RNA sequence: GCCCUAUCAACUUUCGAUGGUAGUCGCCGUGCCUACCAUGGUGACCACGGGUGACGGGGAAUCAGGGUUCGAUUCCGGAGAGGGAGCCUGAGAAACGGCUACCACAUCCAAGGAAGGCAGCAGGCGCGCAAAUUACCCACUCCCGACCCGGGGAGGUAGUGACGAAAAAUAACAAUACAGGACUCUUUCGAGGCCCUGUAAUUGGAAUGAGUCCACUUUAAAUCCUUUAACGAGGAUCCAUUGGAGGGCAAGUCUGGUGCCAGCAGCCGCGGUAAUUCCAGCUCCAAUAGCGUAUAUUAAAGUUGCUGCAGUUAAAAAGCUCGUAGUUGGA
C-alpha cells in the first residue's frame, strides 16, 4: 500500500544482427570522433532519433488541415528549433527527414567546449567536466550529455585558484627539521 | 578409458606467465583503436592482411 | 513565519521546534517499555494499575 | 482455408482446435504427461547424491570413454546419467556427495557423440568447479 | 460475454425435477419450504459428467496489419482464517487478534485441573534450484473516541539488496628523441612547413577525486547526498574482468607439449609422431562494471496458415453411391 512511483524505461535498442563488418566501423569513426566511452551513447542516441521519426512519419500520414498535425508538428518543430538543430528559417516538417546522427553530436557540448577553443584537445574535455571547471549561466555543469538551452554561455562564475602554492609549501617550509637539524647542525 | 584420467594437463610443460605493462582501458583504449585504423596509415600494397598475422 | 507573540507560538507551534530554541522537555521511556508497562497494566483490574510499572 | 462463409466459425475453430493437437512442440509443452515425466518436474536445476562413477564410449568417428556420473536424486527418487565436462575432473568428486545438475542445453536430447546423456554437473557440494578446476577455491578438508 | 476433452451422448423427476393454488417462515419478490393436482424441463446451435501446475477484471512483454502468451502480486469487487457445523450482543458479523462442541495437531500441572490457533509486523523450524533487521518513531498522509490535548508493527524513516533501470572514473598536456602526408620545393633523396598525426616505460609540473574527514546543514533523533577548511597519486601498484581467434561469425596457418590417447565443440566437424579448433605461453578480438551457462517463453514461423499453407509420384482424398442435422442457395 506504499507511495511510491514503478516506472522506468530503457534508452538504448541492441541491433539485431550482431557481426555486421561495416557497421562497426562507421560506428567507431562515431567514437574516435566525438570522444566517447562505449557504444550505449551511440545507441541511445539513434533510437531517440527514431522516436523522433517515428512520430513523424506518424503525423505525416496526416491530411492537411488535420487540428493533430498543427498543434503537434509545430510543437515539434519549436521542440528541435529550441535545442537548435533546424534552421528557424525552415520551420517546415520535411526536413526533420533529412536529419542524420551528427546533428545531436555537434551539439553536444563536450564539441562546444572544443569549438569555442576553451580547451586543448576533445579528450582535455571530459577531464575538464569531471573536475568542476566550469558552469552554464551560472550553474554548474559536470555532464557531457548535456544539450540545453541552445542559446549558450562560457565560464567561470567564482572559483578561487590555489592547487599547488597550496600544494608543496612553496617548495620552502619543507626543509626546516628533516635530516638537518639531527645531523650535521 | 577410465584410468587415463588427467594425463594432459597433468604433464604440459608449465610455464610461468610474463609480468608487463597494464592496458589502458576506458575510453583511451577506444581511442587507440581509433588511431591504428583511419587517420595515420594508407593501404599500401595488394590485399590487406589481419591485424595478427604474423606471416 | 510571523513574529508576533510570544505566546501564541505554544499555542500553534509543533513541540519539537520549540525545543530547538528550547522550551519543552520530552518523554524519557520508549515505546517498548510503554507498551509492556500497558499491557502489564491490562492484566490487573483494581488500584494496584499505579503499583506495577517500571 | 477451405470454406469460406460468413457464419463458419464453429467448423473453423473446431477444426483448428482439433489440428493443433498434432504439433509437436504444443503438445510436448502444454498439456499431456511430458511434465508429469519430467525428471526435474519444469525446472532448470536439480540437486542430487552420487552413487557411482561410469565411462561412456563415443559414436562414430569418434573414439574415446566420455566420463558420466550416476546420480540419484532428492525430490523424486530417479536415476540421470550426468556429464562431468572438464578434463580431469572425475578425481575430485568422491562418493555419496552432492552434485548440483543443470540440463546440457538442447532442450532433453543427445547432443555431439554421447549416446543418450540429457545432464551435466555444475556445482560439487557447494563448491563451484570452474574455481576448483582453475585454482581460485579447494576441496574443503 | 469465457479455458481442455465425445477413450463422457442422452439427462433430470415421489430424495422438488419443470409448473398451477392456499399457506408457513423471512427485511421484501419466488419451490425457499409444507398440503393438494397436472407430467413435464434442457440437448449435436455440444446438454450432462470429468480435468485444470484455473482466483476473476483493470493491465504487462513482443509486435507491420492480423494475432500469440502472461495477468499469485500494492487500485476496484468477491471468497477464507487448521478442517467442518452451530449461536449470542449489536444498525450492520454465522466475525474468529469474541464465545459453544467434534476430528487432527498441540501446551502448564502438586495428576485435583487449567488454557490455545502468525495465510497481522519481525524472527526461527521445515520443504526447497529458489526470496532481507527478533532495529527506530507518531513528525509527515490519515483513521478511530466522550475528543484541539491520548493512541495506530496501518503507516513512515533507516539496515540487508548486482530483480532490474538512469547518469557516470581508471587519465590530460608540452619539448624534442623516431615514422607517415595533400602543403613550398628540389630532375628523385632530402629537406621547407601557412596545419602535423602521432609513435617509446623519454623527460617535464601540470588539473582532480575515490578515500581521510573538523565544522555546519539535513531529521521527531540521527545517516547518506549536497556545501565547504586542513589532508590526500607518476610503473600515478589508489592496477578491469567475462568469453572467444576452422566456417556460419569479428579475430594467428606464432612457438612448445600429447599422438584417435586426454579432451573441445549449440551445428557441420578436430585428434592415429610437423593439430591455425586440444593443455599452456605470446599475440588478437567483441561487449565493459558487467559478462557467460541452464530452463520457461514470443518474433523469425506463409514450419498451424481467417489475412496467408498442402493433398499424382516426397507426409497426404474415405472402395463406392444414398442420407437427417449443418453450411450455401438463379432471374
Ligand atoms: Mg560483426
Ligand atoms: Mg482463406
Ligand atoms: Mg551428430
Ligand atoms: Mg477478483
Ligand atoms: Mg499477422
Ligand atoms: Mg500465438
Ligand atoms: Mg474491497
Ligand atoms: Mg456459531
Ligand atoms: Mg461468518
Ligand atoms: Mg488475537
Ligand atoms: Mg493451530
Ligand atoms: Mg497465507
Ligand atoms: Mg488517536
Ligand atoms: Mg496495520
Ligand atoms: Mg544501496
Ligand atoms: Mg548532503
Ligand atoms: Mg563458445
Ligand atoms: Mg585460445
Ligand atoms: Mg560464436
Ligand atoms: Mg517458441
Ligand atoms: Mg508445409
Ligand atoms: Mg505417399
Ligand atoms: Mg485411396
Ligand atoms: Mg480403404
Amino acid at each position: 500500500p506504499v507511495a511510491r512511483s514503478w516506472v522506468c524505461r530503457k534508452t538504448y535498442v541492441t541491433p539485431r544482427r550482431p557481426f555486421e563488418k561495416s557497421r562497426l566501423d562507421q560506428e567507431l569513426k562515431l567514437i574516435g570522433e566525438y570522444g566517447l566511452r562505449n557504444k550505449r551513447e551511440v545507441w541511445r542516441v539513434k533510437f531517440t532519433l527514431a522516436k523522433i521519426r517515428k512520430a513523424a512519419r506518424e503525423l505525416l500520414t496526416l491530411d492537411e488541415k488535420d487540428p493533430r498535425r498543427l498543434f503537434e508538428g509545430n510543437a515539434l518543430l519549436r521542440r528541435l528549433v529550441r535545442i537548435g538543430v533546424l534552421d528557424e528559417g525552415k520551420m517546415k516538417l520535411d526536413y526533420i527527414l533529412g536529419l542524420k546522427i551528427e546533428d545531436f553530436l555537434e551539439r553536444r557540448l563536450q564539441t562546444q567546449v572544443f569549438k569555442l577553443g576553451l580547451a586543448k584537445s576533445i579528450h582535455h574535455a571530459r577531464v575538464l567536466i569531471r573536475q568542476r571547471h566550469i558552469r552554464v549561466r551560472k550553474q554548474v555543469v559536470n555532464i557531457p550529455s548535456f544539450i540545453v538551452r541552445l542559446d549558450s554561455q562560457k565560464h567561470i562564475d567564482f572559483s578561487l585558484r590555489s592547487p599547488y602554492g597550496g600544494g608543496r609549501p612553496g617548495r620552502v617550509k619543507r626543509k626546516n627539521a628533516k635530516k638537518g637539524q639531527g645531523g650535521a647542525g | 578409458s577410465l584410468a587415463r584420467v588427467g594425463k594432459v594437463r597433468g604433464q604440459t610443460l608449465k610455464v610461468a606467465k610474463q609480468e608487463k605493462k597494464k592496458k589502458r582501458t576506458g575510453r583511451a583504449k577506444r581511442r587507440m583503436q581509433y588511431n591504428r585504423r583511419f587517420v595515420n596509415v594508407v593501404p599500401t600494397f595488394g590485399k590487406k592482411k589481419g591485424p595478427n598475422a604474423n606471416s | 513565519m510571523i513574529y508576533d507573540s510570544l505566546d501564541y507560538a505554544k499555542k500553534n507551534e509543533p513541540k519539537h521546534r520549540l525545543a530547538r530554541h528550547g522550551l519543552y522537555e520530552k518523554k524519557k521511556t520508549s515505546r517498548k517499555q510503554r507498551k509492556e508497562r500497558k499491557n502489564r497494566m491490562k492484566k490487573v483490574r483494581g488500584t494496584a494499575k499505579a503499583n506495577v510499572g517500571a | 482455408g477451405k470454406c469460406r462463409g460468413l457464419r463458419t466459425a464453429r467448423k473453423l475453430r473446431s477444426h483448428r482446435r482439433d489440428q493443433k493437437w498434432h504439433d509437436k512442440q504444443y503438445k510436448k509443452a502444454h498439456l499431456g504427461t511430458a511434465l508429469k515425466a519430467n525428471p526435474f518436474g519444469g525446472a532448470s536445476h536439480a540437486k542430487g547424491i552420487v552413487l557411482e562413477k561410469v565411462g561412456v564410449e563415443a559414436k562414430q568417428p569418434n573414439s574415446a570413454i566420455r566420463k558420466c556420473v550416476r546420480v540419484q536424486l532428492i525430490k523424486n527418487g530417479k536415476k540421470i546419467t550426468a556429464f562431468v565436462p572438464n578434463d580431469g575432473c572425475l578425481n575430485f568428486i568422491e562418493e555419496n556427495d552432492e552434485v548440483l545438475v543443470a540440463g546440457f542445453g538442447r532442450k532433453g536430447h543427445a547432443v555431439g557423440d554421447i549416446p543418450g546423456v540429457r545432464f551435466k554437473v555444475v556445482k560439487v557440494a557447494n563448491v563451484s568447479l570452474l574455481a576448483l578446476y582453475k585454482g581460485k577455491k579447494e576441496r574443503p578438508r
